[PDB]
């Protein structure tokens, strides 16, 4: 109802551009307060800059005025971040967040955040092979490998969403060779494993890949 | 013209209880109204002039009358108190007094009653 | 530029312990300080704002205060989904942000169920041969996972990630990937992997032969 939805981050050269968008529902951004929020990975969150329909004013961080701009399109109820010059330390994900209502002084509804990462790199759709149960306790494990992608990130599901109690979906690791890695697993119990079918449905957005696996026992 | 109660919480009891829409800046709906003059709710809470809130509230959610179908604006004196007190604080975070409400456009109090203005 | 210096910058504390977290202004500032709580994933939740002022919805453990400079986050009664960071925010309009500090939920020991996973057929056409080991639902985090291939150490060829502490049960869950070329893996039997951890009396190995 009320909401914020981010779309746009990707992979992006340095001293490339990109802009983010971030669409609002349930108030109108052209009479709010809309900020922007970066978190590079594994770091703190870094107040970025923030409109205010009030003041009539737009205020950027030291860390980004001048290769940042921000705008909206008001028939769309959507605010943009463009960005310019991006620099390796420009890769986080990026949060909108709306002005604390009532009251001020903090930020009451975020959006869920969408992924920069400035890389010189090429993008790489994954591979997705079977971990497969096997045969030589009530409970078996299986998964997928979703091996050798770039950029981040991917994300993976279990028949397509009606399965996750007991789904562990690993954070990548990085390879030596630049690429992505990682392994999504769930626990079931032994005894479905001949009558339960188990897909794990992985999609990379940077690669346009989607991919459901259909893990068999061997 | 239709009176609306005011639902705005920081224009509730300021002197006037119904107001209509929609304002100067087009606000169409009073959720609309509170949740851009909410943004001055700091500069309210620290009192940089007792005359904000009453001027904000003027603006935002402008004074509904039964009868009286003329608008009501606040006086060019309250705008100008308003500022006075709010500005340099307003700088200081690193906004301006903003250009919609330059206190010119209003009317002085009592010069003309063609055109009435608010204060007391 | 005001520094929010937050301490401790991570701690563990047990379900139903009173937990205290604290950030520092710089100097003399208003009470116009925040709280956070971001689970991994997700975006930050406001939890307090203007040092002690309840957010709507916020659950009754949390609270703020503040003394001077010193502002103070206390969960009264810690639950195993409060596993989350925590971050401070200074300012009315332009925002700061402390550090952070990591909760992390101690909770009774517990081994972990032990599943080693040979590389698929799909993968070994294409030259390459992952083998992955994986240890569910433990606690403490720390773990020692070995790869014997004929009963040969490994080293070097292999690389761990562990899931963030799970919101219902606290515990964790860790894979190791053993990689090799499908030619170097062609040319052994016996694939194993060793798991120590506090839970377990004596280490637990799973392995399984090529082809079989
Ligand atoms: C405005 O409404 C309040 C009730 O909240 C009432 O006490 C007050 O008399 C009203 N003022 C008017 C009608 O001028």
């Amino acid at each position: 109802e009320v909401q914020l939805v981010e779309s746009g981050g990707g992979l992006v050269q340095p001293g490339g551009s990109l802009r983010l968008s971030c669409a609002a529902s349930g108030f109108n951004i052209h009479s709010s307060s809309i900020h922007w929020v970066r978190q590079a990975p594994g770091k703190g969150l870094e107040w970025v800059a923030a409109t205010y329909s009030s003041f009539g004013s737009i205020t950027y961080a030291d860390s980004v005025k001048g290769r940042f701009t921000i705008s909206a399109d008001t028939s769309k109820n959507t605010a943009y971040l463009q960005m310019n010059s991006l620099r390796a330390e420009d890769t986080a994900v990026y949060y909108c967040a709306r002005y604390h209502h009532p009251f001020g002084y903090a930020l009451d509804y975020w959006g869920q955040g969408t992924l920069v990462t400035v890389s010189s790199a090429s993008t790489k759709g994954p591979s997705v092979f079977p971990l497969a149960p096997s045969s030589k306790g009530g409970t078996a494990a299986l998964g997928c490998l979703v091996k050798d992608y770039f950029p981040e990130p991917v994300t993976v599901s279990w028949n397509s969403g009606a399965l996750t109690s007991g789904v562990h979906t690993f954070p990548a690791v990085l390879q030596s060779s630049g690429l992505y890695s990682l392994s999504s697993v769930v626990t079931v119990p032994s005894s479905s494993l001949g009558t339960q079918t188990y897909i794990c449905n992985v999609n990379h957005k940077p690669s346009n890949t989607k991919v459901d696996k259909k893990v068999e026992p061997k | 013209p239709v009176c609306q109660e005011i639902t705005v919480p920081m224009c509730r009891g300021i002197g006037y209880n119904l107001t209509h829409m929609p304002n100067q800046f087009n606000h169409d709906t009073q959720d609309e109204a509170g949740l851009e003059v909410h943004q001055f709710w700091p500069l309210v809470e620290i009192q940089c002039s007792p005359d904000l809130r009453f001027f904000l509230c003027s603006m935002y959610t402008p004074i509904c009358l039964p009868d009286y179908h003329k608008p009501l604006p606040p006086c060019r004196s309250v705008c100008e108190r308003a500022k006075a007190g709010c500005s340099p604080l307003m700088r200081q975070y690193g906004f301006a007094w903003p250009e919609r409400m330059s206190c010119d456009r209003l009317p002085v109090l009592g010069r003309d009653a063609e055109v009435l203005c608010m204060d007391y | 530029d005001i520094q929010m210096t937050q301490s401790p910058s991570s701690l563990s504390a047990s379900v139903g312990d009173r937990v205290t977290i604290t950030c520092r202004a710089s100097q003399s500032v208003s009470s116009a300080v925040a709280w956070y709580q971001q689970k991994p994933g997700k975006a930050p939740k406001l939890l307090i704002y203007s040092a002690s002022s309840l957010y709507s919805g916020v659950p009754s453990r949390f609270s703020g205060s503040r003394s001077g400079t010193d502002f103070t986050l206390t969960i009264s009664s810690l639950q195993p989904e409060d596993f989350a960071t925590y971050y401070c925010q200074q300012g009315v309009y332009l925002f700061t942000f402390g550090q952070g500090t990591k909760v992390e939920i101690k909770r009774t020991v517990a081994a972990p169920s032990v599943f080693i996973f040979p590389p698929s057929d799909e993968q070994l056409k294409s030259g390459t041969a992952s083998v992955v080991c994986l240890l569910n639902n433990f606690y403490p985090r720390e773990a020692k996972v070995q790869w014997k291939v004929d009963n040969a150490l490994q080293s070097g060829n292999s690389q761990e990630s562990v899931t963030e502490q799970d919101s219902k049960d606290s515990t964790y869950s860790l894979s190791s990937t053993l990689t090799l070329s499908k030619a170097d893996y062609e040319k052994h039997k016996v694939y194993a992997c060793e798991v120590t951890h506090q839970g377990l009396s004596s280490p637990v190995t799973k392995s399984f032969n090529r082809g079989e």
